[PDB]
């Protein structure tokens, strides 16, 4: 299958292969034992060119994982904004929650990351919302000990 | 000297038969085995971790033991990989010359000081310490066609019952189980503990206490009252024994009643230590023994001594319990040394016939049958007192050296029969005149040789210790050759040697031997002719020369290079890949439909095929597999077509169709080692394995743009995988009063199974393993089902304080140093060196991310010395032929005939498309050494009759060049001849025999056809100048 | 095993070296097979138990 | 060196070339004397 070499592609980073790839039109939707999607890859592992080939290419952007989790979750507790931004834009759910309730905002404010938490919360993601400890965006920011995610969750 | 034994030719038989004892005493007392030890010493740690993955491995154990690898001697350097097998390997190498044995022992004792340092279960299983720079001898595949027994109940058995009587066999110095004895196991069952609030912490618990070896005392024991009169031991509980008394093991007994036993919450049943790898033999369940042999034992003798102690307890094994042997290394020994002896014995057949064509009587004949046979049994002698063994090197280095051996025999018997025809000398006065005059030429050419051999042994590493096995065989051999030259010949000449008149060259006699002898004596005018013309235009072939050498240069740099050539063992291997995640059912499918491809497109050729499922040189895992195919005899596999490389590369290409994973065959090495680099890519600050994973990625696309430089430049390791963390809220689990030891108790050892104690099976200390049954461990939807129960006696689920999260991490991950690495094979491309597309590696390293070092290990390493050794090699035989003439010119007409050997060499092994490896250089070097030791005889002659009856120059030229046609002729044609079965030989170890032959045939044939012509010009040419 | 057979606990400075500390019965309760059932052992509510 | 180290209070400062490349007396308690003990019979 064209599929995988997609997943393999999308993780490492190849842009060209990738482009390449849908030239050939090797489905965009691939799934591996973990749900995950080459957009899952790379939302996660960080490439954006791919990111963007791939939403231009009819790609779900709320595609979710065997443990509800999505592109969105993925991009935000790593590190990437722009990829954050990218997938805001395209429509990704910003209060997606995971099966354990953990929502883009949760993962962001677990690792920090505060120029990523910013984003989110200007569109429209919920304060309020309870992970399946019921702990919330400003529960996690306290107990971790950020001062600066603190006020800006406040 | 020769003038001392002709005069005492009794003394010369006592040093002959001396000789002989000596040598026949060494051939007895002598080690056999394939190949010497070449490679350097490695010991390797090897450690486990049940239920571990690759980063709990190398963060407790791995990194914990690297640390304390110092203080010891001779490290060149050290490797590791951790996999998520829960297994470590620590492999530490040392230089050459180092004693394995005080390498081992601290390395051994290094890893005892740090023990103390290692998890608890890490010490529970323990570590192993053991050299790994062996080879096995044989494999004995155990398997059971009866369909009765699982390969575990052939585990145990092969381990109880066979394991240690092959140890003790005689031979044999290791012994490696490819499989587990029996263990105790306990499949626990998560609904059943909940259901008697219960965790996998009762039954550890329960286990420790009722399966255990109470000490107790003593009755009447010291210090006693007086008056005791009987003093006996006591006995309180010891370790269980039987499945039926584990099960029986009390848990819980309710306030009803009623009790609940470990039999109640678990199946309990007899199993293997781990259940990783899958072994079948033609499909059916298999083991095996992996037999290595000791230092200084027969390998012939020890092959034979383990089917005899199989054969011994061969009534005793189940039904339908029969052995195999896969591998076994025996028949290529004993091929080559049967064909070792058969090549030395129609050798001496066919001097014995070109000696009496030529010389024509059985007398004369009957020299060179005791001379020769003198010398190999004495070489025997002087190769066992420098402790050498038998083996396919140091066999072939006497099947080369025959040719040197042959000709001193026939250099001096014929000389003196040419002696005699030319002038009415009896034996006894012929012989010493005859010895007069090659006396000093046959020490020079003593020394000529030894300057040319010896150097070769000098040769560091690995590739030094093949060198030195050929050289000192062949230095041996001719040493020992010309003393018996200057001791036991000339006495047999004087001796056994009749009458001749002179000018009788039997030139009227009757028949074919009259005509023959006209024949030849007028070819010996024919001859001279030429030569004379030749010697009145030199200029013209001074040319032809140049062209020769230009040839040469041009034939020599087109030849490719190997190190050993490549044979065929009968066996071969073949690698299966399957995709990240895959199970260990799916590798069963593709390894059962890649042993049904070879027991059907193949029958006429596969034997056997032991697949391997889970097992890996470069990688371990469910989704990993090896698959032994172990071929017919060569003599049910005839023609190139049933051959190991058109099998592997016909296997390869069929079953490229298999869209479910990676299937591909392939030779195994000549020796267990290849070509192309070691490159190691090392994390040299602290970037981290993602970091260092893209620096490899970046390298490898940066190989990828060199198709002319570099190519198949590969990973040597695992790709990443997803993994399923869990993440327990420890503030919940708090909450809830539950122990966090509790939790990754129940978790660890439901899920990845825990080694708890021992317990005896018929008298023989086993594991007990405790583990969840499988299906209640499979899915990520299984982890709610297990129960933990907190201090209010409540039972919770796994599902109430922990998450869960998709994740990548590393199946395998490797060190080198001390440092974080990943191994990079690669070679060069076709018609480069390797240290072309050694450098162009280096300089595309040079440009990685900052923080991202290199080197290389193994063959690349140990890697530069040859220009330099025969650059003092070219000066010694100068000085020696300066020596030998009294001159500082004249050496120069001895040293020019290096070319004329090597042109042919060249022309035939581009011709037949062999390669430039180890055999072809020391055949190159054999031929030198024979057409230099021609060239030395003509000039030293020639020389003579100059010095002597002030002779001509063209004129002693002529005379010398005619005398040593015949010698030249004789040695030569016996020579080819005998070479001639190595050179069509097909199947069974022709890639030695092929190389040793084409090699020799083709620079014999133009070292000698030429050299009779060039060698009188040489001379001349020489003598005009200076 | 303490009382019939002798139970090695620490270690302790006699006269300047280190040497055992031993815990054993006392010969005449660990001579014959009746002696056995003088030992009592403790329980989980306070009481001994033969 | 040692010349002017030996003006430095309580502290043995000795600057020393190294030999390349006087007598060592070991004093033993053999009885259980004890520490203090041995200290007396060296003062």
């Amino acid at each position: 299958d064209l599929g995988k070499k997609l997943l393999e592609a999308a993780r490492a980073g190849q842009d060209d292969e990738v482009r390449i790839l849908m030239a050939n039109g090797a489905d965009v939707n691939a799934r591996d034992f973990t749900g995950w999607t080459p957009l899952h890859l790379a939302a996660h592992f960080g490439h954006l060119e791919i990111v963007e080939v791939l939403l231009k290419n009819g790609a779900d952007v709320n595609a979710k994982d065997s443990l509800g989790v999505t592109p969105l979750h993925l991009a935000a507790r790593r590190g990437h904004l722009e990829i954050v931004e990218v997938l805001l834009k395209n429509g990704a759910d910003v209060n997606a929650s995971d099966s354990h309730g953990f929502t883009p905002l949760h993962l962001a404010a677990k690792r920090g990351h505060l120029e990523i938490v910013e984003v989110l919360l200007k569109n429209g993601a919920d304060v309020n919302a309870q992970d399946k400890f019921g702990k919330t965006a400003f529960d996690i920011s306290i107990d971790n000990g950020n001062e600066d995610l603190a006020e800006i969750l406040q | 000297m020769p003038n001392f034994f002709i005069d005492r030719p009794i003394f010369a038989w006592v040093i002959a038969i001396i000789i002989m004892l000596a040598g026949g005493l060494a051939i007895l007392k002598l080690p056999v085995a394939q190949y010497p030890t070449i490679a350097p010493p490695a010991v390797t740690i090897s450690a486990s971790y049940p239920g571990a993955d690759a980063k709990t491995v190398q963060d407790t154990v791995t990194q914990v033991i690297e640390q304390n690898m110092n203080g010891i001697d001779n490290l060149m350097y050290m490797s590791s990989n951790s996999d998520s097998t829960g297994t470590v390997q620590i492999t530490l190498t040392f230089e050459s010359g180092t004693d394995a044995d005080i390498a081992q022992v601290q390395v051994q004792n290094k890893l005892q000081l740090a023990m103390p340092l290692l998890p608890q279960e890490v010490q529970q299983q323990g570590v192993s310490v053991e050299k790994s720079s062996s080879s096995f001898l044989m494999v004995v595949g155990v398997i059971n066609t009866d369909g009765t027994m699982t390969q575990e109940d052939i585990s145990d058995y092969v381990a109880a019952n066979m394991k240690d009587a092959i140890s003790r066999t005689s031979g044999v110095g290791d012994v490696q189980l490819f499989g587990s004895q029996y263990a105790m196991r306990i499949w626990m069952n998560p609904n059943e503990l909940n259901k008697f609030q219960l965790t996998p912490v009762d039954v550890i618990t329960a286990i420790k206490a009722q399966n255990a070896q109470v000490a107790a005392g003593q009755l009447g024991g010291t210090p006693p009252v007086k008056g005791q009169q009987l003093n006996a031991s006591i006995i309180a509980q010891t370790r269980l024994t039987s499945t039926e008394e584990f099960g029986k093991i009390l848990l819980k007994v309710n306030q009803d009643g009623s009790r609940v036993l470990l039999r109640d919450v678990a199946k309990i049943e007899l199993g293997g230590e781990n259940y990783d790898i899958i072994a079948e033999f033609n499909g059916q369940p298999a083991s095996g023994l992996g037999i290595k042999l000791a230092t200084g034992a027969n390998a012939l003798d020890t092959a034979a001594a383990i089917r005899a102690e199989l054969a011994k307890m061969e009534p005793f094994f189940p039904s339908g319990l029969k052995i195999v042997y896969p591998y076994d290394t025996t028949p290529f020994v004993k091929i080559s040394i049967h064909e070792v002896v058969k090549t030395l014995v129609e050798a001496i057949i066919l001097v014995f016939l070109v000696m009496y064509l030529f010389l024509q009587n059985f007398r004369a004949t009957l020299i060179p049958t005791i001379a020769v046979p003198v010398v190999l049994l004495g070489t025997f002698a002087v190769l066992a007192a420098f402790g050498f063994s038998i083996n396919t090197l140091t066999m072939f280095g006497m099947v080369l050296a025959i040719g040197l051996l042959v000709d001193d025999a026939i250099v001096v018997v014929e000389n003196v029969e040419r002696v005699m025809a030319e002038e009415g000398l009896p034996p006894k006065e012929a012989t010493r005149k005859s010895m007069g005059q090659i006396q000093g030429a046959l020490v020079g050419i003593a020394m000529v040789l030894s300057a040319v051999f010896v150097p070769m042994a000098f040769f560091g590493g690995s590739t030094g210790a093949i060198y030195r096995q050929f050289s000192i065989t062949i230095v041996s051999a001719m040493a020992l050759s010309v003393l018996v030259a200057l001791i036991l010949t000339p006495a047999l000449c004087a001796t056994m040697l009749k009458p001749i008149a002179k000018g009788d060259h039997g030139e009227g006699k009757k028949g074919f031997f009259g005509w023959f002898n006209r024949m030849f004596e007028k070819s010996t005018h024919h001859y001279t002719d030429s030569v004379g013309g030749i010697l009145r235009s030199t200029g013209r072939y001074l040319v032809l020369y140049l062209i020769i050498v230009v040839g040469m240069a041009y034939l020599f740099v087109r030849l490719p290079s190997s190190f050993l050539p490549d044979e065929d063992q009968g066996v071969f291997m073949t690698m299966v890949q399957l995709p990240a995640g895959a199970t260990q059912e799916r590798t069963q499918k593709v390894l059962n439909e890649v042993t049904h491809y070879y027991l059907t497109k193949e029958k006429n050729n596969v034997e056997s095929v032991f697949a391997v499922n889970g097992f890996g040189f470069a990688g371990r895992g469910q989704n990993t597999g090896i698959a032994f195919v172990s071929l017919k005899d060569w003599a049910d596999r005839p023609g190139e077509e049933n051959k190991v490389e058109a099998i592997t590369m016909r296997a390869t290409r069929a079953f490229s169709q298999i869209k479910d994973a990676m299937v591909f065959a392939f030779n195994l090495p000549a020796i267990v080692t290849a070509t192309g680099f070691d490159f190691e890519l090392i994390d040299q600050a602290g970037l981290g394995h993602e970091k260092l994973t893209q620096a490899r990625n970046q390298l490898l696309a940066e190989a990828a743009k060199h198709p002319d430089m570099l190519t198949s430049v590969r990973p040597n390791g695992l790709e990443d995988t997803p993994q399923f963390k869990i993440d327990i809220d420890q503030e919940k689990a708090q909450a809830l009063g539950v122990s966090i030891n509790d939790i990754n108790t129940t978790l660890g050892a439901a899920w990845g199974g825990s080694y708890v104690n021992d317990f005896i099976d018929r008298g023989r200390v086993k594991k007990v393993y405790v583990m969840s049954e499988a299906k209640y461990r499979m899915l990520p939807d299984d982890i709610g089902d297990w129960y933990v129960r907190a201090a209010d006696g409540q039972m919770v689920p796994f599902s109430a304080f922990s998450s869960s999260r998709w994740e990548y991490g590393s199946p395998r991950l490797e060190r080198y140093n001390g440092l974080p690495s990943m191994e990079i094979l690669g070679q060069a491309a076709p018609g480069k060196s390797t240290g072309e597309a050694m450098e162009l590696m280096e300089q595309l390293a040079s440009k990685l991310p900052t923080g991202v070092g290199y080197d290389w290990t193994g063959m690349s390493y140990q890697e530069n010395q040859a220009p330099s050794l025969y650059a003092i090699s070219l000066i010694v035989v100068f000085l020696c032929l300066a020596a030998l003439y009294e001159s500082w010119s004249i050496p120069f007409s001895v040293m020019l005939v290096v070319p004329l050997g090597v042109i042919g060499a060249l022309l035939a092994a581009t011709f037949r498309g062999l390669t430039n490896d180890v055999y072809f250089q020391v055949g190159l070097l054999t031929t030198i050494g024979l057409s230099a030791k021609n060239a030395i005889l003509i000039v030293e002659f020639a020389k003579d009759l100059m010095d002597k009856e002030g002779k001509g120059l063209i004129e002693a030229t002529l005379d010398a060049v005619r005398m040593r046609l015949r010698p030249i002729l004789m040695t030569s044609l016996a020579f080819i001849l005998g070479v001639m079965p190595l050179v069509i030989s097909t199947g069974a170890g022709s890639g030695a025999q092929n190389a040793v032959g084409t090699g020799v045939m083709g620079g014999m044939v133009t070292a000698t056809v030429l050299a009779i012509f060039f060698v009188p010009v040489f001379f001349v040419v020489v003598r005009r100048r200076f």
